[PDB]
């Protein structure tokens, strides 16, 4: 699930950071 | 299509939702499609536009790929037993269908017609969960006016 | 799941009638009827319910069933020009084509004819229209396996003939669609004789 | 603007958020990522030695072709606001007893490499120790953005002035900088693919 | 009532076997499987879930769809008398016709294939069993009008022959009688393509 | 149904819990942890210089005499749902002073290496520095499953496509992802041993 806890989470990382 | 001198290279003409899928393997995505008649409060007709899903009835040219026309007529594959709109051009003109994606396999290719051509069309059959397809439930009427 | 594949439209017959014409698409009810050899020249007699079945491929679903009782659906779409201009009348009589002739919507005057239940039908007004011809069967239910005793003929007739330009030169012309489905349906007994027609 | 929709499908973000967990170790939702990742663009580049060679002599006939991401998706956009980390493998047949000490500087785009003094932030490694070169080459220009490929570019960024003392042979790729992004949004380019002589 | 003629059983074939006998309807699992020549004779392969669909008439069903996903049902019934006594085992492989044959239930022991998920069956005690053979494919869900990637193949297969009399004058001999259905059933995607066969 | 037990032995799980702290450092319960030990297949795998060779035509005589785990454990099941972390050691005479790079790619398991755009993740390891490449190859196909050897496979799952530069000669070994595991149980195939010329 972890990375599907950072897609919900928005977190800085997915758009690139 | 096919550029020549001989050589004939292939070149394409894709969109963004297909300029990205051709930077990917596999692929999962609902689509909208605008549907935009250009016409006259005059130009009628009752046009029907039909889902298919899967392979296709096409033509599998030596070097290009394409449709094939005969298999679609109102007797072959009609659209009854098909996922339907019966769009009328009287005053409503713009459309935006929306498909989701439904296929046996969870995702699919996208080489499309990537060097597609009479014998190696196997990923395209498996690179499109189906097909709409429109056929004319009427006439075009309009006055030669 | 088991029966919507019925309550799901389906086209019978995409017609044209053109400007001009003299033909059974025209001679909308003649006044008086004297003689069954000049009777109202009809458009399109549908001997329902089969001719639905028989499309739509629906019939391979009634397949391994006996008994029935629907109430047709009917929807009619129509995409003229605006410079057409007429009008037409659709007509249900059950049992038409097993009852003596002088009681029949044929061999029967336009009065008669408009005043049995359907609806008229303007090609810039009452663009497209529906219509809910019930059970009209005279038995417990419809059979399947003999697929002969059809209880009613759906019948097409016109009031005013095509009107268009002087000129009329082809362009003068419409287009018909016809869709059906059914409703209050009933699958009851199963059987392993299936109509193979 | 009648929109209608077909197959009654569930929530689509019910599917894909499960039907990734089956399928796709990833989950990927931005596209900037990619401009994180390394992918190569050259697989030779034979070079020079003792000559500090420029970068944009090379990276010229690279965002032409496609053959990356940092250069593919440019065609969406016309503007980047971040820096090209560059990293430089080698494959030179090195069974010798010489010392490589391919070094890297810093050059502004679009100068020639003769009329600079070769000065500043550097780097230096040693492929007979560690075959790599992984510079990140910041955005030191003085505009908010910039053209991804226009004609007037006199000095309105940075570059890097590789140099090198053997003649070698160097694998390369280049992703962006942790603030590497695009500008606009645009339509797109027509793409070829496989050619068939005759 | 959309489906559940699907779950409605179906006979597909009624069997015999009799004493004395050497043939495919004996040899009950070789030991060893040497060679390929010399294989575990089986009895009916099925190659579900075609098999299934192609019969009881359900194929005029699943007409005007495309994609299915469900788990098949099974009922053996068995009558004989009680002075015969034997033993059969039946089992399923998925994707036993489409793998190599070093892993098939075919080209294996007997300990292998009877350790093959499935069940065994008596003449005197289960005289009658069932069975569940779930969704064994590895796609989003099964196809119908190719009807061609069977997913799994049905193998029967005997442990002891047929046993009865010194005398075994044609008395000695027993009758099967197989039953089918699907659960877990989903019908999903209309379209026009059907399978012919 | 009547089931009897002899010898009135005390737990069961009251000696072997207790007999393995005399006789075995370790407690194994599960068996998915072999897939996550790498036992090698191959010894030499003699490969060519400058010719990306696929893995398949490798793992297609291995999956057939059960030398590892992730092949003597496949026929007991049809199904497998993670990917295989395959480790390359080198035993080639490299006395030489070439640099060795041998790089790996991604490739759609049954691809033959020449229909491919050789692009997209990679990695690129030196014998000469690190005789070792231990790449872990994800689970990127698009079913929830897939049969562990069909003929059916143009493309329902990702690869290697193993790319060198010299003529090298390989040790190798395969375990499998931290989420690879077997889908049904089924029964056993058959086995050989030693043999006996005469």
């Amino acid at each position: 699930v972890k990375w599907f806890a950072d897609i919900v989470g928005g977190v800085a990382a997915i758009f690139g950071w | 299509t096919i550029r020549a001198v001989t050589s004939k290279t292939e070149v394409m003409d894709p969109a963004p939702c297909e300029y990205v899928a051709n930077l990917f393997s596999y692929w999962r995505a609902t689509m909208c499609y605008r549907i935009t008649v250009v016409k006259t409060a005059f130009h009628t007709g009752r046009l029907e536009i039909f889902f298919e899903p899967g392979s296709i009835p096409t033509v599998r040219t030596a070097d290009n790929l394409g449709p094939d026309q005969t298999q679609l007529n109102g007797t072959i594959a009609p659209s009854d037993n098909n996922y339907k709109y019966i769009l009328d051009l009287t005053n409503d003109t713009e459309v935006t269908i929306k498909v989701p994606y439904v296929s046996n396999k969870m995702f699919m290719k996208t080489v499309g017609i990537y060097g597609a051509h009479d014998e190696d069309n196997w990923n395209f059959d498996e690179s499109f969960t189906g097909f709409l397809c429109i056929r004319p439930i009427t006439k075009l009427m309009a006055p030669d006016t | 799941s088991i029966i919507q594949f019925l309550q799901r439209p389906v086209l019978i017959d995409n017609i044209e009638i053109v400007a001009g014409t003299t033909a059974d698409n025209n001679t909308a009810l003649s006044r008086y009827v004297l003689d069954r050899t000049n009777p109202q020249k009809y458009i399109k007699q549908w001997t329902l319910p089969s001719t639905v079945l028989k499309a739509g491929g629906k019939a391979q679903k009634l397949a391994n069933f006996k008994y029935l009782r629907c109430d047709v659906q009917v929807k009619i779409v129509l995409n003229a020009n605006p410079f057409i201009a007429g009008r037409l009348y659709l007509a249900y009589s059950p049992y038409d084509d097993k009852v003596a002739p002088e009681r029949r919507i044929i061999y029967t005057s336009r009065a008669g004819v408009t005043g049995y239940p359907g609806v008229e039908l303007d090609f810039q007004l009452d663009n497209s229209v529906e219509m809910t011809i019930p059970y009209a069967s005279f038995q417990e239910a419809y059979d399947l396996v003999s697929g002969n005793e059809d209880f009613v003929q759906l019948y097409l007739f016109t009031i005013a003939p095509v009107l268009g330009p002087s000129a009329e030169s082809a362009n003068s012309k419409v287009d018909l669609s016809v869709y059906m489905w059914l409703d209050n349906i009933s699958l009851v007994i199963p059987t392993y004789r299936l109509n193979p027609n | 603007e009648n929109t209608i929709s077909f197959f009654d499908s569930g929530d689509p973000e019910r599917m894909n958020n499960e039907a990734l967990m089956r399928g796709c170790g990833e989950q990927i939702v931005n596209l900037r990522p990619l401009l994180r990742t390394f992918r190569t663009i050259n697989d030779n580049w034979s070079l020079a030695a003792n000559t500090k060679t420029p970068i944009t002599d090379l990276t010229n006939t690279a965002d032409a072709e496609g053959r990356d991401y940092m250069s593919y998706l440019s065609f969406l956009y016309r503007f980047y606001r971040g820096g090209r980390r560059y990293k430089f493998f080698n494959t030179t047949p090195l069974k010798q007893s010489q010392t490589c000490y391919v070094r890297s500087f810093l050059i502004p785009r679009n100068y020639t490499a003769d009329e600079i003094n070769t000065d500043g932030p550097s780097h230096i490694t040693y492929p007979v120790i560690n075959p790599v070169h992984e510079v990140e080459v910041p955005f030191y220009s003085q505009y908010r953005k910039i053209p991804i490929a226009s004609t007037s570019d006199k000095g309105y960024d940075s570059s890097l002035m590789y140099y090198t003392n053997v003649g070698t042979q160097q694998i390369v790729a280049r992703a962006g900088n942790d603030d590497f992004t695009f500008g606009w949004m645009i339509g797109t380019p027509q793409l070829q693919g496989i050619t068939k002589e005759v």
